[PDB]
């Protein structure tokens, strides 16, 4: 039962590494558009039953269940709108430590189009966008090439495989905003306003995009689509645990010895995830001072515990982090990680759009605390203070941004607590003491500046 | 007001006449010099005023760097 | 107490102060009911005008109002 | 600590005994209020010399001292005026208060 | 007429009620005014009258103080005025 | 930071005329027609783009045009190019450098990396050069992690880097021809381990045409 | 004892009319217009207050947020016509200017206690 | 045609469909907000109406919640007060001690809800601080003054609704966020003295008085 190291025939894209190249015939002998004629007169529900009994959870972080999200979009009177319906391919990533969507569509465009098509008859849609990041620009000539090909075989378009089918897939490219790969700012982007988030009752699958009905999922998990309505539900669902099933691209990257990205099986351990394939640590198992499973936005785990680990969502949550998008970035001991943890506070205040009041008045004064914790100039209570001005930010949000800023000062204080007051008293006896705000008592403001504080 | 914690005793006259009128008074002159040493004495730190600034004002420290306490000082005399 | 013309007030020869001789310029009566302002005023014999309030009409408010689909023209951009 | 509850005690220990007062004369009392260590008996205006000769004259009650009697007007009620009356028994070391009504014309008794 | 509600009914420390359903329509009259108070003093037990009304032993409750206060005269050469002096020290 | 507020010395003006180039023209009314016919405003984050293409940057002028093209007032332009990082709205040189600072970058030295070429010119991260041929800005995260020290100078990334490496790229660059389209100077090709390749190690990728479900 | 409005150094009249000195007054002794200026700086056109209803509580000196206008310890000032006990801007103002010395030592010794 | 629920253990019937802000508003129930507005759009911006609801694990918004059958509410939970401290503390932070100085001393929304709901002290004290927001000269009726924002967008859903007046908008990201014209353009409408009763904080404010 040893979960890990796939053969190589179960594996799901065979271009991750590019010994193939990417053009047509080579996605034909691939293995794909290969009975889409068949699937696509198959029934929507047909297709929903088997994404259903796959397990196909969600792979843009928040690991929500595919098959009911693609059935909450058909209530039984759907054709009493009679109108167009769209599907949104969230294929925007610039959460840190993740390269898997560029992995996706670098190599593989072509399947990610079969399965916008299949997950379109899946939903009864009219046509669907791909947002693409604005800054993967030779990535964006990749999809359109793809698409245009596809275009050509007839495969897309006007009379999809001959199917009687109404299709279109237009690529939209967000001009550099991470707020954006949100479903709501992703929607509102779409729509051409400045890209915030709304707030949920208005639900995407009811009242959407362009005020027609939407969803929003993932590049990776509609780019699995097609190879997992060929193989079967069953077959996917024997790779992980009971509810926690499947496949998942892995980048692992920060200081292993080799940087790569991985396909392999979830529920598998962390020790066999960094040796197997990632050569090993930089200065072996005890040169880790801590590991971030998933993107900037999950706790750290200590190095106790994560060598029992799996990476699936059970044995993450109660471990009271997340798998987000499985990015693992590795801690060095030589490295520091508050400085890291401010770095993430920092790009956490450069990236909320600024709505609502709590997440953009709170990047702001956690960025002003980490600095002054970075350096040191600070009261021992003042941590706990930090963890409070978390716990206010958690839940009072629009997005969820807010909560992506509150969680990795709240893995620093529960597991690198004596880490910071180390580095406290390291201030408190080179320089002398501070009172409450980085204040020094001959800290005074002259004219315009402030001295006598050397200003974090 | 704290005459728990201060220990004394209480004149108190017999014929209701001008004269144990006067005599009770010039007892409680030495009952509240006694509540003076044992108050002198028994004298603790802490706050003076009570302890939140919604029904009295914040200090002058506070206020000019506090915007609640601004806030509270400013609504407080209007 | 509705104001007298010539009583009402008028600023001071000296400094500038808002003299006044009409003298219930400042009293001003709490009541909790209409008809308790109205059995006390005609009670001490007082002659007065009533003013009816005015409350705000109830309409009916969607969040979802605010991204309805336009078939036609769309005649309007929101912000938010 | 909350100022209020050193009081609860006594306050039940009141609410009993307003609770008997009201059962030992049921044709003057209209009713009693206890707010925090503070009993107030509801009573009419012809009702407050029976009511009075009690608190003076029970050995339960001995309410021999008259504090301070005063009145405050309500406007918007139809008896404008009420008139409250405050009692010290020096004895049992306690106070009462008696409030009744009275409109601009109509009196009161007097408990001179 | 709460307190004819207190003596008929009952109490929340003591229920004497039954009937849920029912007891909210015997809660109603005398919302409504259907007992008088002199009426339920007298269709009420003795020993309610003794254990609500009365003290436990059957005597009326005196009235109560806060923090009682026990006397203790100092008369000897601890009090203030020697003997012949008529002011007392009563602590 | 954002920075919003528009002065109006000369160089961006309202009075500055401006217009597509035909080739421009033609791909805006291509751009357009991907969207509904109701909503043509939907369409003005590639276009104030294709102005981005053809002038140096998003002056007000362009945005001001393309408010006149697509039913709109140009405050809800100016709300959409403000609300945008890569809308760059003061002018910058030819090529402009965008270092990622984030953890795993970070922790990768991308410190070194920096440095190296602030050492090269003498120019800060909001500053140009005043050959105006390089702009540093320092950027957050830009998809290339795992390629784990990298920048980017106008579309292609440079990945895998040494500050031994970096003013290497950048006197190829001063000198006017352009040092490599690959990602890295050829250590790997994408993603791979250093190594090598623990995985696809094969000449024909399986078929999945037999692998199918019966239900078909 | 009596009043007086302070001045910064190099001179600027401290009152920024924010009204709270005759807000909480308990004896309506202070009255206050105010408007912008020429520089739009937020000043009084006129402060005033009479001597002869003040009653001497400090709260005029509490209340300020600028601690612009004090009580100094002047009690030798007494009048022979109810006129000179009107104390308007220029009295006071020429008050602070006079007094301004002792008043340094008066809030030395004050400051921390307020 | 009408729900039936419960706010605060009142029952309450209103039409179907509407916010639960309404429900509070009919049930007598006093809910704080700062963006919410009867002649104006429903926007989720100033945080400040959350309220406990049964089934949900968040605490709502709710001026954008929409009324629901079998519901039950509830404000005076300890989650609730806590929300509301917090969110209050959140606008407090970068707000400017202007109050001496602001225009709605007596009668700031802020400032009045701040005592009723909100913390008694501050724990802002960085040396960096509190931001600075250019001042923007829009015309001559609006003193504008644009530190003491609170970004409640009501000022620009207005001007885009009701005046007609587009120029109005949000420009930026984070707190570099701004409201304003983004040219230096002047305001017309034939109403524009309207949008400075509308501000809940003195930011936009009367120049003659
Ligand atoms: C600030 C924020 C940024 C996000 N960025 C991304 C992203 O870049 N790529 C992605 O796939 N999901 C992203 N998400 C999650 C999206 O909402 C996602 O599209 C959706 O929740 C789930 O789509 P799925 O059904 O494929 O999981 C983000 C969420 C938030 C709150
Ligand atoms: S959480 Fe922050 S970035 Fe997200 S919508 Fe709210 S204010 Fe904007
Ligand atoms: S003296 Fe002080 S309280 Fe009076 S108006 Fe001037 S600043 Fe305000
Ligand atoms: S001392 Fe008191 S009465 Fe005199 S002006 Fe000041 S606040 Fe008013
Ligand atoms: S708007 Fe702000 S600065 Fe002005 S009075 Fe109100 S709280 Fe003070
Ligand atoms: S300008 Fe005023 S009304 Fe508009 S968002 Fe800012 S504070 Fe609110
Ligand atoms: S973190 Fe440097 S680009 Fe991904
Ligand atoms: S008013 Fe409801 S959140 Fe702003």
């Amino acid at each position: 039962r040893q979960y890990g190291g796939l053969k190589d025939q179960d594996r799901i894209f065979q271009n991750l590494y590019d010994n193939y190249g990417w053009d047509l015939a080579s996605a034909r002998k691939q293995g794909d558009w290969y009975k889409t004629k068949e699937l696509i007169l198959k029934g929507d529900t047909w297709i929903i039953d088997e994404i259903k009994k796959s397990g196909l959870r969600g792979r843009g972080g928040a690991g929500f269940p595919s098959g009911l999200k693609w059935s909450f979009m058909n209530p039984p009177g759907w054709e009493k709108n009679e109108g167009p319906r769209y599907l949104v391919v969230n294929a925007d990533e610039g959460e840190p430590g993740t390269c898997k969507d560029r992995e996706i569509m670098r190599k593989d465009p072509h399947k990610l189009v079969e399965g916008c098509l299949l997950a379109g008859r899946a939903m009864n849609a009219t046509a669907a966008y791909i947002y693409i990041r604005g800054e993967f620009y030779n990535e964006a000539a990749v999809l359109q090439t793809a698409i245009n090909e596809a275009y050509a075989a007839g495969l897309i378009g006007k009379d999809a495989c001959g199917s009687g089918y109404d299709f279109d897939v237009y690529i939209h490219r967000g001009m550099g905003a991470y707020v954006c790969g949100e479903e709501t700012s992703l929607i509102e982007s779409l729509e051409g306003k400045a890209g915030k988030p709304r707030l949920k009752p208005p639900f995407p699958a009811g009242v959407g995009l362009f005020g027609r009905p939407s969803t929003v999922t993932n590049v990776e998990t509609v780019a699995v689509a097609p190879t997992i309505l060929r193989r079967g539900g069953d077959w996917f669902a024997s790779f992980g645990r009971e509810r926690n099933s499947g496949t998942k691209l892995f980048c692992i990257s920060g200081n292993v010895n080799e940087p790569c990205t991985v396909e392999e099986e979830m529920s598998i351990p962390l020790r066999e995830l960094l040796e197997k394939h990632c050569g090993g640590i930089k200065g072996g198992w005890d040169n880790l001072l801590g590991v971030i499973p998933g993107g900037c936005s999950v706790p750290i785990l200590p190095k106790n515990i994560c060598e029992d680990v799996l990476m699936d969502f059970d044995a993450l949550k109660d471990v009271q982090s997340g798998l987000g998008t499985a990015a693992v970035i590795v801690i060095n001991k030589q490295q520091d990680v508050i400085r890291a943890i401010q770095r993430f506070a920092a790009f956490y205040k450069h990236e909320s759009c600024g709505q609502c009041t709590p997440c953009r008045e709170g990047t702001t004064w956690l960025l002003k605390a980490m600095d002054r914790f970075r350096t040191g100039q600070a009261k021992e209570r003042e941590i706990d203070m930090l963890y409070e001005l978390t716990k206010d930010i958690e839940g009072h949000t629009i997005c969820a941004l807010g909560d992506a800023a509150a969680w990795p000062i709240q893995g620093l204080i529960r597991n690198f607590r004596p880490e910071m007051e180390t580095r406290m008293k390291k201030f408190h006896d080179e320089v002398g003491a501070v009172s409450v705000g980085g204040w020094m008592k001959d800290a005074r403001v002259e004219k315009g500046k402030v001295v006598g504080a050397p200003l974090p | 007001d704290a005459y728990d914690k201060v220990d004394f005793d209480v004149p108190v006259g017999m014929n209701g006449d001008c004269y144990d009128r006067y005599l009770i008074r010039m007892a409680e002159f030495r009952q509240s010099l006694r509540i003076i040493e044992q108050c002198c004495n028994d004298m603790p730190a802490g706050a003076v005023k009570v302890e939140d600034f919604k029904i009295n004002s914040p200090p002058r420290n506070l206020m000019k760097e506090d915007m609640e306490a601004l806030i509270h000082h400013f609504l407080l005399y209007t | 107490w509705d104001i007298v013309d010539v009583a009402n007030r008028w600023e001071n020869d000296l400094i500038g102060w808002q003299s006044s001789g009409d003298y219930m310029q400042a009293t001003q009566m709490k009541f909790t009911s209409k008809e308790s302002a109205i059995k006390f005023a005609n009670k001490q014999g007082w002659d007065f005008y009533i003013q009816e309030p005015h409350h705000r009409k109830f309409r009916v408010k969607q969040y979802a109002n605010n991204f309805v689909h336009s078939y036609g023209k769309l005649k309007h951009i929101r912000t938010k | 600590v909350n100022p209020a509850d050193r009081y609860l005690q006594h306050v039940s220990d009141l609410h009993q005994y307003a609770k008997y007062i009201m059962a030992a004369l049921p044709k003057y009392i209209q009713g009693f209020s206890v707010w925090k260590d503070e009993l107030t008996l509801h009573v009419a205006p012809s009702a407050v010399i029976p009511v009075t000769t009690f608190l003076r004259d029970n050995t339960s009650t001995q309410y021999k001292s008259i504090i301070d009697i005063t009145a405050v007007d309500y406007p918007s009620r139809e008896n404008r005026f009420e008139v409250v009356y405050n009692f010290l028994s020096v004895r049992h070391n306690s106070r009462i208060r008696l409030k009744t009504y009275a409109t601009e014309v109509t009196p009161v008794p007097s408990i001179t | 007429k709460t307190v004819t509600g207190l003596l008929e009914l009952g109490s929340e420390a003591t229920p004497r009620i039954a009937d849920g359903e029912a007891g909210t329509k015997a809660l109603a009259n005398i919302a409504n005014g259907g007992v008088s108070f002199t009426q339920a003093l007298g269709k009420s037990s003795k020993d309610v009258i003794y254990g609500e009304v009365l003290t436990v032993n059957g005597l009326p409750p005196v009235a109560p103080t806060l923090a009682p206060k026990q006397w203790k005269i100092i008369e000897g050469e601890a009090a203030i005025y020697p003997k012949g002096y008529p002011c007392r020290t009563f602590h | 930071h954002i920075v919003s507020v528009h002065r109006n010395t000369e160089n961006n003006n309202p009075s500055i005329p401006f217009e597509f180039s035909p080739e421009n023209m033609k791909r805006a009314e291509e751009v357009i027609a991907k969207y509904p016919p109701q909503y043509k405003k939907a369409a003005v984050m590639p276009l104030l783009d294709i102005g981005q293409r053809q002038l140096g940057y998003t002056s007000i002028s362009v945005m001001n045009y393309v408010a006149k093209l697509l039913e709109m007032p140009p405050m809800r332009v100016y709300e959409v190019a403000t609300f945008y990082t890569m809308y760059n709205r003061t002018p910058m040189g030819r090529y402009h450098l965008q270092i990622c600072t984030t953890t795993p970058c970070q922790l990768c030295g991308s410190d070194g990396i920096m440095e190296a070429v602030q050492n090269t010119l003498n120019i800060k991260p909001g500053e140009t050069t005043k050959d105006n041929l390089f702009t540093l800005s320092e950027v957050e995260c830009l998809g290339a992690c795992v390629n784990a020290p990298m920048m980017a100078i106008n579309d292609d990334y440079y990945e895998d880097l040494t500050p031994e490496g970096t003013v290497k790229l950048l006197e190829d660059c001063k000198a006017g021809k352009m040092p490599t389209p690959g990602p890295e100077n050829h250590v790997r090709r994408d993603c791979e381990p250093a190594s090598g390749q623990k995985v696809l190690l094969s000449k024909e990728p399986h078929n999945v045409a037999d692998f199918l479900q019966e239900g078909i | 004892g009596e009043h007086a409005l302070r001045r910064y150094p190099s001179g600027e009249e401290r009152c920024i009319a924010c009204k709270l000195c005759e807000a909480i007054c308990p004896a309506l002794a202070i009255t206050i217009d105010a408007e912008e200026r020429i520089d739009g700086s937020r000043r009084t056109t006129k402060y005033d207050i009479d001597m002869t209803k003040c009653i001497y509580c400090g709260y005029c000196q509490e209340s300020c947020p600028v601690d612009a206008i004090v009580e100094t310890p002047n009690v030798e000032y007494a009048t022979e016509t109810r006129e000179e006990l009107l104390y308007n801007k220029e009295k006071l103002l020429a008050n602070g200017d006079k007094w301004e010395l002792e008043l340094q030592y008066a809030l030395d010794a004050d400051a921390p206690y307020r | 045609a009408e729900i039936e629920l419960t706010i605060d253990g009142h029952k309450v019937s209103i039409e179907a469909g509407s916010a639960l802000i309404q429900a509070c508003e009919k049930a007598g129930v006093t809910v704080p907000r700062y963006c919410y507005h009867d002649k104006l759009a429903i926007a989720g911006n100033c945080r400040m109406c959350l309220v406990d609801v049964e089934r949900a694990p968040k605490p709502v918004a709710s001026c954008a919640y929409p009324v629901a059958p079998g519901m039950v509410v509830r404000t005076d939970t300890e989650r609730v007060k806590q929300a509301r401290e917090n969110v209050m503390e959140m606008m407090l932070q970068n707000h400017p001690l202007d109050c001496p100085v602001c225009d709605q001393g007596g009668e700031c929304d802020l400032q009045d809800q701040s005592m009723r709901y909100g913390r008694d002290r501050g724990r802002f004290t960085e040396i960096t601080g509190k931001r600075s927001t250019e001042d923007k000269n829009i015309g001559p009726l609006v003193k504008t003054s644009m530190n003491r924002c609170i970004h409640c967008t009501r000022c620009v859903r207005f001007a885009n609704d009701i005046a007609g007046a587009p120029e109005l908008g949000s420009s930026g990201r984070g707190n570099d966020m701004q409201i304003g014209t983004y040219l230096e353009k002047n305001l017309n409408t034939e109403l524009s003295g309207n949008v400075i009763d509308l501000c809940p904080v003195g930011a936009l404010t009367n120049k003659p008085y």
